[PDB]
Parts: C-alpha cells; structure tokens; sequence
C-alpha cells in the first residue's frame, strides 16, 4: 500500500443548514482519487456514500464543524472537535459520511439594519438589556451551532455509528469571554444519542431522536438539517443564524447548540450571554480510539481516511513515516534511543 | 523552523508519558501537524492535549 | 434636512461576476429608508435604480470593489478606489447605481486538487516555472479583477456618468510584492472609456466599449459582467477566478484587470507574477470632486448618498457636524482658532 | 481613544496646508473615519492621502 494515499471528504463547497448535492461533490472531487454518491432525497440527503477500496485497517479522522460567531466578531468561535479512530473495513463496504457544516455567524449581515447592529451603530439590544435585563423583542444575534461529522454504516438497515465528531456550539450575542468546556466523548452505544435541550435557541441534533422544534438541529437519522433561527428574531428584523448541516442548532439572542452523538444544549431562556454547548462525540466499540477528542476546526468539518500504518512489528507499537521519503521509524518513549536493530529501544 | 514554529503559538507545555504517547500520534500522524499550512490547527490540537484530563495528572 | 439621513447602497448580498436580483435588494434593504428597482434583463441587469427624494445638493461617495487574491493568501489584495463628489440633483431624478463586486480569489477552492495547490502541497506550477520560465499548461491562480462602482443617469436614454470608482486589479499567482500604483482619475468626458488590455487574463471593463473575449470584463453599457477565467485554467483543472460584477476582468495565472471608466490592463502574456491593474476612476464635470481618489475598500464596493452640508455660510467654505448632538462647526485652516462669531477664525 | 487609535495604525504622517483641506474632509465627512468599526478603512484613506501627489509637493 502507498503510504501517502488518503481520501479527504469535505463539504463539497456546501454551506449552511443543508448538505451538498451530487454535482457539488463531483465538482469538488474532480481529478482526485475520491468518488462518492450523494443522496438527493430523504434522511440521507447530503450524506456522501463511499466504497471501501480494499479490506484493511483504516485510520478515520473526523472533524466537526465550528459554531457561528455572535453579535460582535471579537470573540473566537467554538471550534469543532476532532476524533481519530482505527477500524477494520472489508472491501466493498459502504461508509456513510456526513461532513458537518459551520454554523452561521450573526455578523456580517447582508441586511443593512442588522449590519448597523453589527458595526455598533445600532444599540437597541443594549438598551433592551439595560431596561429589562432580558431580550424579548430584539431577539437575535447568537451564532448557530456547528454541525457534527458522522461516519457510519448501514448494518442490516439500522444505521450503526463508527465516528462522530461533535460540532461546536454557537456564540451568544453578548459573549463576554472565551472559556470553552472539556470535550465530551462517548464510547458506549447503550447511551442514547438524544438531541440537545432547546430554549430560545435550538439545541444540537443528536444521533437518533425526534425533532419537532424548527430552531432545533435535526438528528442524524431524520436528516441532520441545521435548525432555523428563533421565530422572534425573524419576525422582528429577519436576523437569521441557522445551524450548520449535521445537526447544528439554530441561533437566537443566545447561541445554538452544536451537533453530535448527543446534541449540545442551549440556554433555557433567551440569555444574550449563554453560548450553545458543543455536542458529544462518539467512537464506536468496533474501533480503537487513536487520539482523544480535541477542539480544532475553525470552519467546516472534514473526514480523512487513510491506511493505518501497521506497526506491531517493532517493540513499541507506535511509529510514524518519515516525511522525506524514508522508511517507517518506530518511536521510543522517555529518553530511550532507537537501537541499531531498528525495532527495540535503549 | 519546523518545531519551534509550533512552540511560538502553543507555548512551553508539559507532558506525561501517556501524554507523550498521544503527542507523538498528534505530531506525526495527523494532517494538522504534518502539513505546514495547517500549523494553527496543529497548535490548537497540542494546546487541547495540554488541558486534556490524561495530561492533567 | 436631518443631517444623519443617508442612503447606503451595497451589493445586496450578491457576489461574483453577476449583480443582485430584485429580491436580494428587497431583502438587504428591508426596514430601511432605501428602496431601489433592480433590472432583471438586458444591459441594466443587476443595476439598482433610485429615485432622488428632493431637489438638493447631495454628496455621493462611491467605493469600488477590491480585486481577488493570488495563489498564496499572504499578499494583500488590491483595494478598490473611493471617489467623493458633490452633485445637484432635482426631485424624482433616477440614479443608476452599480455597486461593484469583489473579484474572486484563487484560494481557498472547493476543488481539492486546487486546494492542494493552495496549501502548498502541490507544486506543479513551481516546477513548470523552473523548467520553462513560463506557465502554459498549469495556468490559473491569479485573482479576478474587482468590479467598479458606477453612479450615472439616463439623459435621453443615453447613460451619462456621474461617479465611477475603479475596482482593484487581481493579484497574480506568484505575487512577490505588495506595491500598488497611484490612483488614476478622469474628469474629462471626452476621453473614451475603453476596456483594459487583455492578455492571458482579462482586462477590466470600461464605461463604453465592445467586449468580445470571454475572460475580459464587460463594459458598463454592455452589462459590466465580470469575465470568466482563461480557457487554459478551466481546461486543465477547472481553476476559476472570475472578475467581479462591474467590469472586473477574469483571472489566469496572471491577475485580472479591475473595472472603471477605463478598465485596468492585464499582462500581455501569462506572467505568473504580473498583477492586474486597477481601473481608471471618473468624476463628472457636472459635479465637484470632494476628495481625491484613494484605494480603501477590501471587499465589495458601496455607495453612500447624503445631503451635502452647506459650509458656505462661514468664511471658510469647509465645515462639519459635531457627532455629540451639536451644531455645525466651521473648519479653521492652519492654526487659526474660531472666534466668538463662529464664522471666522483668528 | 479617539484620534491616537488611528495614529497607531496609520503612523505619524506629515501634511501640507493644501493637504489639510482634504484631511479634514476625510476625517469628519466620510463614513470610514466617522464610524469607529471602520477604523482600518480610515487608516488606509489617510495613508493614501499621504502619498497623494498633492501632499507630495
């Protein structure tokens, strides 16, 4: 196997609450080693179907999408999580890959009344907060939740998750900090993949749940479409911050919840300071967790699939490939040096 | 030129032996740390690994 | 007249080589003091039509769009020019306003083969330059030219220019510097508003010319649609960098020319280092040039129309309005200080 | 806080008596220099006015 051969799955240029079309993925993957099938209708719409080229051990790296920004574009958005896994895949296996799309930012806006709020020349929200300490009329301004990245398979009809990299939550309109919570990871399939709690903003979509609210992100098995914005913002001034494709929760004055195996929560009320929670990532028991779940992605999510470098041949099972076109180098822990044998450490 | 560049964004972070085992994987087996243009992503990854509960012992 | 009343014209959320639709401008101008009519077909397609509310002296600030970036997103793009003018407009005059759209950047690309070139992991262009000192096969990577902003009127059905703020040229693929040329401004209407020269990349569109090449930006009176990319870039790997709406020239390995009264030129050959030139700005003799043409805009262009504050009431014909809810403050030159009269300084 | 903020980005540039007339217009009558969020735009404008041929005499 060529060590440099990898398959990279992107959003195919799609953005917002809906996934890419077949033409978009054909255009994004033109002149590459990757060819996918994208469903056009039903709950599988926007999900790329890939055929495993050979029966082998594959490393699958999932990256969730980042959440949207709040009213002031000065606080960094919540980054989507990365989950690395090692799986054994048979030839002609079909992998269903949803690449999570970024949650929409509050600013900038093509609507000029909202754009005035974005540049600080309209402070109706600030006056509303100073007079009531709660936003009820001038709702809106929180970013939508980022979509999660799902890599799964259809074992006898029932979808079976393999890797789920959570999407980041949306930032609130008045997010005064940049503190972010530890990445939650789920490895037990008996834990239900439920949606996040929805308040004024929409909670993130889960793996398998029933979604009724329009501003809540859908779960994976019902489409994983990002939720709309809260009705109050749209009715007041049409300030739309939709959740990203992949279960991202729609925004309000509060931030939307990110997608995941378990969707990220949203504030119960329309708190203009509460960001949405990131989703819960998932690693299947049918695979080995390579690296812990870590928040990395600042935009859309992605998937990277490559042949897993089998390195049980040397004493330390961990190894790497030398970039300057060399052979496999097995690494040594602490301060031990590689022996002349090139297997053990001393 | 290739390792201190990441340190300028991440900082002099400490590690444990399990933290080092995960650090090697994140450093040589992910496109974030093996593609120079993605250096920022690499930094974030390392930073998160610093605050991960495994390394927080 | 309320001193704070102004009308701000944007691209209505449109981007790329074509102008906004009526629905886009209705959505962008919702809950504002601005209502425009956008043509849907013919050479006036994408151009906003505004009705002058009162007969008065108006300050019109036009801002052209910036050009696209080159292969490496490390060199700053060429900024669109701003032209300020003072005009006397009668009531119910119709102003035709084309807001120039930004020229497309080479990177990032939704196509993954091009995205490899963007992140430095594919160097076919560098090898081609090293073994031929000219790009002939792997063409592409230069930004499209930015579109110009046109404010004009229809006298007897013939367009008559009032303000033209030139669009910035596109950066070349291998742009190794960031030096930018002085802003050219035209005030004599007898100078022909011709298109820019087209080589491999497309020259910028002018005020009034005949455009045949597809990669050249169209002139204002034939649509001002941004030009396509050079055929070689599209045939080899589909690397498309179109010029912005408003006469932006399409990109190649070289940068596209920006729009203007006179379109910006492009390199005669496919030089991977020659940026496109900005267009030539225009100020009508029917108006007073308020401030010189200056490169400011980093994205799309815009138009700002407001009532011109009459500064001729004091001895110095220069004045301003104090932001903190105060009266007109007349300006004093050099080091003179306004006296108790407030009309003359000493 | 209101004028030194621009100077931190544009630099202490020189002006001529003819340059001052345009400087006042660009400083008080344009939207770039009268809206704080657009400070960067304002800087560019001022910078360009510094290299304009009228201020280069």
């Amino acid at each position: 196997f060529d060590p440099t051969v990898h398959w990279l799955f992107t959003t195919c240029g799609a953005s917002g609450p809906h996934g890419p079309t077949q033409a978009q993925c054909n255009n994004a993957y033109q002149n590459s080693n990757l060819s996918v099938e994208v469903g056009s209708e039903g709950p599988l719409k926007g999900i790329q179907i890939w055929k495993v080229p050979a029966t082998d051990t594959y490393s699958i790296s999932g990256y969730g999408a980042a959440g949207g920004k709040g009213g002031k574009n000065t606080m960094m958005r919540s980054h989507g999580v990365s989950v690395l896994g090692i799986f054994n895949l048979e030839k002609d296996d079909m992998l269903y890959i949803l690449v999570g799309q970024q949650g929409e930012d509050a600013c900038p806006s093509t609507n000029q009344l909202i754009q005035k709020v974005c540049i600080g020349e309209n402070n109706v929200i600030e006056e509303e907060i100073r007079v009531n300490r709660s936003v009820h009329e001038w709702a809106g301004g929180g970013g939508g939740g980022g979509g999660a990245t799902y890599v799964f398979k259809m074992k006898d009809g029932v979808p079976v998750p393999l890797i789920i990299a959570a999407g980041g939550g949306g930032r609130a309109y008045g997010a005064k900090t940049d503190t972010f919570h530890p990445e939650r990871l789920e490895n037990n399939s008996s834990v239900l993949g439920l949606n996040g709690n929805s308040g004024a903003a929409g909670g993130g979509g889960g793996w398998n749940d029933n979604t009724s609210l329009l501003w809540a992100g859908k779960s994976l098995q019902e489409g994983a479409t990002g939720g709309h914005s809260c009705p109050q913002a749209m009715k007041k001034w049409g300030w739309e911050t939709r959740g990203g494709f992949g279960g991202g929760g729609g925004g309000c004055s509060s931030g939307g919840g990110g997608g995941g195996y378990i969707g990220g929560n949203a504030a119960s009320n329309n708190d203009p300071e509460m960001d949405g929670e990131d989703g819960v990532s998932f690693i299947s028991p049918l695979g080995i967790l390579y690296t812990p779940a870590l928040k990395v992605m600042e935009g859309h999510g992605e998937v990277n699939i490559k042949h897993y470098l089998n390195c049980s041949h040397c004493e330390v099972d961990e190894c790497h490939m030398d970039p300057e076109s060399h052979k496999v180098i097995c690494f040594c822990d602490h301060g031990t040096v590689l022996a002349e044998d090139g297997v053990s450490c001393i | 030129m290739k390792d201190k560049f990441l340190k300028h964004l991440t900082g002099p972070l400490y590690f444990s032996p399990k933290c080092s085992k995960h650090f090697h994987r994140l450093y040589h087996n992910t496109r974030d740390c093996t593609i120079p243009a993605y250096y920022k992503r690499c930094a974030r990854l390392l930073t998160r690994l610093a605050v991960s509960p495994v390394c927080m012992e």
